[PDB]
């Protein structure tokens, strides 16, 4: 066994996943005076509960499919990682179990967290169980001399940060500032990104480093670095739970008159992008991937119940966390309330960017099993041409068909992994502004970024859509 | 349950261990049409097999003081991780099994890479397992969020940096290239070495990353890119398994001119400190520990035997690759009585202990710390009312406390505290590459130390009459982008 709060299924096939229902751990400090224990989970993640259903509806749409797989169904056993590397862990220590009563795990769909991929994956390659990956994006995955069976549906960093690039050098600036997170996420994207435009003739003024546990004194000196500079733009690579004490701490100051670029990460996060950050957070200019299309995702999310669903144990806190009841077994719950009628990131959304991921991820999974469910005597990818036995199917023969897998996605593209098991997409670039009737913060499309054009020719923006600062139309001025 | 090859023991208390009796494993791509098997390991390392009796050797002197945990037996077991995360992580895995028939480990001696520490740690600290590390010094292993039970006996890199600025400050220069190794080692060490060089008005030409495993394109990248450079002056932060290729593919070219400064994980490697290299990296200049005095160990080391050493099992390969003979359960059949003082390695080849030190004190510390858990008196306990924990039922926790806050005395009169980052502080040797007009080989010998309890600007002392700049230049070469 493992934690006790978990999603799970049984199955001919069992599917693993590892999702951050929890943005983090309590601190609590330790003096060790008597045993330890299990320290708990803080903040209720909404967005991040989306995910895991995506991968429940993707897995009861195969079942229903007579042409995927026919005679066969598949399973799950869901794990909360609450952002930490330890709860990562501890959980996977069980997916590996009888590697080594415990059914055995085909595949398992990664975490967010990059940091809390590589401790995953350095763990998952001993065996040989493949892993894919949703929004981890750092370029230290790629190396398969360390990651053996790691695969992504996400792009790296490394475009990304040729396009903050390429953005600078189109506004004619050559004075900015750079901040990182400090992981495995922020460190090398602002490496990458250093280097690049230091070809481009950019001068940068101050690099600093920011984390989610930061003290008092190291905010404090972080924040008069950035009063005592005349650069107005600063870029910053980091996700919302790293960047909030920094966003406060600013704001507590009144700091006004910045640009700020934002990566992928936090460009829509609902941590910083709030109504009263808006005189300092306002007018930002971000990057966000390509959506897609889901049918009936909308109906199978909204349908949710604390009683209905007995393979989801994740749905009372759900249910609590929403409503702001107490199930009895604080008001209390009555169970015939209704999930419109509170706004949350749940169901209040615009585009499924990340929760596109999941369903392909879920579908590569599908189609490697249904290719080696139908392979032909002395056409095989193993010695001698033979094939696999479904029956007796194991983790390093569905490496084998990812590794080399090349199918079709519901709307028409093709999906293949690359040499290193990473993949290329197409980049947006938003904005944000103020609702005019509500007051809530608004991303407004201003161009895209090609992958596939030449070197130079690869980025499209229509100054026409963008406020600068969120009420000017002027572009600003920072040269030194 | 683990590894096949080991050393192990019978105790009261049991250790954990892990060195690098190997360089690496085989380079063989894997393809999936069979089941996947174990990896080998390839080229062995003689310094890795010293590090490994001192642990044995300060438990046997351990087990024969009466002074120190009386009335008590410590036993061991050690493996190999040919300095690759997976293996590391299968010992570990063998170490933490009952502690969720095996008998529990209570205390681990870390590992000599970072990002194996890292990946152990990892691990280790979901048990709250303490883990001794004798040779990483990465500044990530400092956050206590993460690594909740790490402590080691060597010093961070962060004033190593400081130095090389200082020296570069120091000798004029102001035209310099990067070369760092793409692992937790190298990565931000040269990144704090950026900084504090920008503060002090130094130019930096280029910027490259190296690994043990790269391919012919990116070496042949690099060496275009430092010879089509006027900067003299590289530094390099790496070690010498990640560093070889680059310099077999620059000595093949005959490139010279070249001033190399080195961090402590190279400046004493024998990979690099070859004779056949010296018109390539001679005159390089570099940091080392301080030495410590071990009275009875070479006596130790020489007595090792692949028949009387039933408890090691590494000997019977030591004996091997020592003669290059194949012992009988072509290569000719071990006598058994073969002398290892006639064989040149670096097994007894040695003039100072830095490394074989630091296993000696972290042994000592759990000692004392066990001795202090031993010693105590009801009502003056660290626990929640001053009792005293059972030696008999002792736990991990507890020894993991009692390391938070040790203080004792080494053999050399010194004090051994550990700080609240679980850091030791410590002083630092400046050595120069020479040729040794006798034998030929490469010597080292020490020209200045920097000194981390003075004040800033107060802290390098050099001598320049003792520096020979290439091996046989007497003149400070220059290192300037234009001419005043
Ligand atoms: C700020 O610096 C940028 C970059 O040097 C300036 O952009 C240049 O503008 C001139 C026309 O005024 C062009 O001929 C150059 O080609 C531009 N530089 C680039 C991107 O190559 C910008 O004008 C400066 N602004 C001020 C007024 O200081
Ligand atoms: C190489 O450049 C350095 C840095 O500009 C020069 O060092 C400076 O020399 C002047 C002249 O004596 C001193 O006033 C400065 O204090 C020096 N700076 C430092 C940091 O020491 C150096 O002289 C140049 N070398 C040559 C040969 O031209
Ligand atoms: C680090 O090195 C410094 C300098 O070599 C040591 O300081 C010296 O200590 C001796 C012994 O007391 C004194 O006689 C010298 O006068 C000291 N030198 C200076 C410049 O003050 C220091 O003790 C060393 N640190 C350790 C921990 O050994
Ligand atoms: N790729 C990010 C994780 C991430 C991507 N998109 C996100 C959106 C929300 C939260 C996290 C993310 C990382 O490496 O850490
Ligand atoms: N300090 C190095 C390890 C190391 C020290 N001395 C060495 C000698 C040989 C090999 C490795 C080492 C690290 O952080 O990784
Ligand atoms: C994938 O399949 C398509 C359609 O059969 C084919 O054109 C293509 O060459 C295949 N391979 C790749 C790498 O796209
Ligand atoms: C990316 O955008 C460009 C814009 O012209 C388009 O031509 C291309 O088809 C897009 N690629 C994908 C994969 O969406
Ligand atoms: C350790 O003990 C010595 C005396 O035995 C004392 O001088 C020293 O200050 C102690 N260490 C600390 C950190 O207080
Ligand atoms: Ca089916
Ligand atoms: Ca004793």
């Amino acid at each position: 066994y493992g934690p006790d709060q978990r999603a799970q299924k049984k199955g001919d096939i069992i599917l693993g996943g590892l999702f951050p229902i929890h943005f983090g751990v309590a601190a609590k400090d330790q003096d060790l005076k008597s045993r330890p224990e299990s320290v708990e989970c803080i903040r209720y993640n909404f967005r991040g509960f989306r995910w895991l259903q995506a991968m429940i509806f993707a897995i009861e749409e195969i079942n229903s499919s007579p042409a995927l797989l026919p005679n066969l169904t598949l399973g799950y056993r869901i794990f909360d990682t609450c952002n930490t590397v330890s709860k990562a862990l501890e959980a996977t220590l069980s997916f590996v179990a009888q590697n080594k009563h415990i059914p055995s795990t085909i595949a398992v769909v990664g975490a967010t967290g990059s940091g809390v991929s590589t401790a995953v994956a350095n763990l998952l390659g001993l065996f040989y169980i493949p892993q894919v990956s949703y929004a981890s994006s750092s370029r230290l995955l790629s190396n398969k001399n360390q990651f053996k069976s790691f695969l992504r549906t996400i792009p790296n960093d490394e475009h990304q940060a040729t396009a903050m690039a390429d953005i600078i050098e189109y506004f004619r600036w050559n004075w900015v500032g750079t901040i990182a997170a400090d992981d495995d996420y922020g460190r090398p994207g602002i490496e990458k990104f250093r280097e690049e435009a230091e070809e481009r003739d950019i001068c940068i003024d101050f690099s600093e480093l920011i984390s989610q546990y930061s003290d008092e004194e190291e905010i404090q000196h972080v924040v008069e670095v950035i009063q005592n500079s005349t650069a107005k733009v600063i870029v910053v690579f980091s996700s919302g739970p790293d960047l909030e004490p920094l966003i406060k701490e600013i704001v507590r100051r009144n700091i006004t008159g910045k640009i700020w670029l934002a990566s992928e990460a936090w460009a829509s996060s609902s941590l910083i992008a709030m109504p009263q950050y808006f005189h300092v957070v306002g007018g930002t200019i971000g990057f966000a991937l390509k959506a897609g299309q889901i049918p009936g995702f909308r109906e199978f999310l909204k349908k949710v119940h604390p009683r209905k669903s007995v393979h989801n144990g994740f749905a009372k806190e759900f249910w609590e966390e929403t409503f702001n009841c107490h199930l009895q077994e604080r008001p209390l719950c009555t169970g015939d309330e209704n999930i419109s009628s509170v706004e949350t990131p749940y169901i209040d959304y615009t585009h499924l960017r990340i929760s596109y991921n999941v369903y392909l991820a879920v579908y590569s999974i599908a189609h490697a099993l249904q290719d080696i469910y139908t392979c032909l005597p002395g056409r095989g990818l193993f010695t001698n041409g033979s094939c696999a036995d479904i029956k007796k199917v194991e983790a390093w023969q569905v490496l084998k068909h990812l590794r080399h897998l090349n199918f079709t996605n519901n709307m028409g593209e093709q999906v293949t992994f690359d040499e290193c098991g990473d993949l290329v997409g197409n980049y947006s670039i938003i904005n944000w502004h103020l609702s005019p009737e509500d007051g809530s913060i608004v991303f407004k499309e201003v161009g895209y970024y090609n992958v596939y054009a030449k070197k130079g020719e690869r980025l499209f923006i229509n100054e026409e859509k963008i406020l600068w600062s969120g009420f000017s139309r002027e572009v600003p001025f920072s040269n030194c | 349950y683990g590894p096949d090859q080991r050393a192990q023991k019978k105790g009261d208390i049991i250790l954990g261990g892990l060195f690098p009796i190997h360089f690496g494993v085989a380079a063989k791509d894997q393809d999936l049409k069979s089941r996947p098997e174990s990896v080998e390991c390839i080229r062995y390392n003689f310094r890795g097999f010293r590090w490994l009796q001192a642990m044995i050797f300060a438990i046997e002197e351990i087990n024969s003081s009466p002074a120190l945990l009386p009335n008590l037996t410590l036993g061991y077991r050690i493996f190999d991780t040919c300095n690759t995360v997976s293996k590391a992580l299968e010992a570990t895995l063998s170490f933490v099994a009952q502690n969720k028939h095996i008998p529990s480990t209570i205390a681990v001696v870390g590992a000599t890479g970072s990002g194996v520490s890292t990946a152990v740690a990892n691990l280790l600290g979901l048990f709250y397992i303490p883990q001794v590390s004798y040779a990483s010094s990465s500044r990530l292993l400092s956050n206590k969020n993460q690594f909740k039970s790490f402590l080691r006996t060597i010093p961070n890199d962060e004033h190593q940096a400081t130095a090389m600025a200082d020296i570069i400050e120091y000798f004029r220069w102001n035209w310099v290239g990067t070369i760092a190794a793409d692992d937790d080692y190298g990565r931000p060490g040269i990144e704090k070495f950026r900084e504090e060089a920008e503060e002090r008005d130094i130019c930096i030409d280029f910027s490259e990353l190296i690994s043990q495993y790269s391919d012919e394109e990116e070496i042949q990248h690099v060496v275009e890119v430092i010879q089509n450079s006027t900067a003299k002056v590289i530094v390099v932060f790496s070690s010498g398994p990640d560093l070889e290729p680059l310099i077999k593919e620059i000595v093949r070219r005959n490139i010279t001119g070249k001033i190399w400064l080195a961090s402590e994980a190279w400046a004493s490697s024998s990979l690099i400190a070859m004779p056949q290299y010296f018109h390539v990296v001679g005159g390089t200049i570099g940091f080392a520990l301080k030495a410590g005095q071990i009275p009875g160990f070479r006596e130790f080391l020489k007595k090792v035997h692949p028949r009387k050493s039933v408890h090691n099992g590494f000997a019977k390969e030591f004996w091997e690759e020592t003669f290059n003979c194949h012992l009988q359960e072509f290569r000719p059949l071990c006598t058994g009585d073969e002398n290892i003082s006639s064989v040149e390695t670096p097994y007894i080849d040695y003039t100072h202990l830095r490394i074989s030190y630091n296993v000696y004190l972290a042994v000592y510390s759990i000692a004392h710390a066990l001795q202090d858990i031993y010693t105590c008196l009801p009502g003056r306990g660290l626990f929640t009312n001053g009792s005293c924990a059972d030696i008999k039922k002792v736990e991990a926790w507890q020894v993991l406390k009692h390391l938070r806050h040790l203080n004792f005395t080494n053999n050399m009169g010194e004090q051994v505290t550990f700080d609240e980052c679980g850091d030791l502080v410590g002083n630092y040797s400046i050595i120069n590459w020479h040729l040794s007009p006798e034998d030929g080989s490469i010597v080292f010998k020490e020209v200045g130390y920097y000194n981390v309890y003075a004040k800033k600007g107060e802290r390098l002392f050099i001598n320049e009459e003792k520096i020979l700049w290439s091996g046989f230049s007497r003149e400070v070469p220059f290192s300037n982008c234009s001419r005043d």
